[PDB]
C-alpha cells in the first residue's frame, strides 16, 4: 500500500 | 494556499507529516517504507533512518516548507491533526513536558507533526507520548537537526 494525503493543514491560518 | 503539514492516511494507521527543506517527513513507525500517493503514481522515499524513526519524501503539490528554528528557545508549541496548539517546555535534545497534562486521545494521530518555537519555526517532529495511566504529560520528538544531518 501507497500512503495517501486527506487534508492539510497551513500553519498561518491564511484562508483561500 | 499552502499547507506546511499534511494530514496522512495508511489502511491501518493515521498520522501527519511536516514539509521542511523541501522534504517531507513523518515518523517511519508510521509510514515504514510505504511510497507516498501522487496523482502520477506512488513515489518512493528519499530518506529512510529507522534509527531515528524518521522517512522523509519529496514534498507533494499543494505544501509549503517549514523553517528550520535558528531561535533556541525551549517554549515549544504542538500543532495535532486537528490543529490544536498545544504548549510544550523543551527539557532535554528530544524530549519536551505538557503543561497543562492531557488524555492520550487528545494526541492521537498527530504523530509526525511540528513542535513550533514562539517565531513558528521548527524545532522537531512529533515522536511518541509519554504517559501516565492513560494521561500524556511528556512526549518525544525527533530534533529538527536529525532532519538536517540525514540531509
Ligand atoms: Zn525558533
Amino acid at each position: 500500500g501507497s500512503v495517501v494525503i486527506v487534508g492539510r493543514i497551513v500553519l498561518s491560518g491564511k484562508p483561500a | 494556499v499552502e499547507g506546511e503539514v499534511q494530514i496522512m492516511s495508511t489502511a491501518t494507521q493515521t498520522f501527519l507529516a511536516t514539509c521542511i527543506n523541501g522534504v517531507c517527513w513523518t515518523v517511519y513507525h508510521g509510514a515504514g517504507t510505504r511510497t507516498i500517493a501522487s496523482p502520477k503514481g506512488p513515489v518512493i522515499q528519499m530518506y529512510t533512518n529507522v534509527d531515528q524513526d524518521l522517512v522523509g519524501w519529496p514534498a507533494p503539490q499543494g505544501s509549503r516548507s517549514l523553517t528550520p528554528c535558528t531561535c533556541g528557545s525551549s517554549d515549544l508549541y504542538l500543532v495535532t491533526r486537528h490543529a490544536d496548539v498545544i504548549p510544550v517546555r523543551r527539557r532535554g535534545d528530544s524530549r519536551g513536558s505538557l503543561l497543562s497534562p492531557r488524555p492520550i486521545s487528545y494526541l492521537k494521530g498527530s504523530s509526525g507533526g511540528p513542535l513550533l518555537c514562539p517565531a513558528g519555526h521548527a524545532v522537531g517532529l512529533f515522536r511518541a507520548a509519554v504517559c501516565t495511566r492513560g494521561v500524556a504529560k511528556a512526549v518525544d520528538f525527533i530534533p529538527v537537526e536529525n532532519l538536517e544531518t540525514t540531509m
